[PDB]
């Protein structure tokens, strides 16, 4: 339980590392849904994921 | 035929001329052509494509 516990946490803040990358990535295409280098499917792609 | 020559290639040095002004022309848009789809490129590597 304590490492199933532990490695759950670590899990966790992996999970949310990789979601704040991804996260920024969104925050990227939001910086850069004015003009058309960036595809609407890629911000709600990445939204989605 | 000198009247006539002169008009030969006084008409076809002007097509010359002509020639050099819409080959020149045609290679000023192709060349705009090539640096909107190469433009475009690095943008689109800018964010990394």
């Amino acid at each position: 339980y304590q490492a199933t516990y532990d490695s759950a946490k670590g899990d966790l803040a992996k999970a949310q590392a990789a979601a704040n990358i991804a996260q920024l990535t969104v925050n990227r295409y939001q910086k850069l849904l004015g003009t058309q280098y960036i595809s609407k499917q890629e911000y709600d792609q990445a939204l989605a994921d | 035929t000198d009247q006539q020559t002169l008009i030969l290639n006084t008409a076809t040095a002007y097509f010359n001329v002509l020639n050099a002004i819409d080959v020149l022309s045609y290679t000023q848009a192709q060349k705009e052509a090539i640096y909107r789809q190469l433009d475009q490129t690095t943008q689109r590597f800018n964010v990394g494509l």
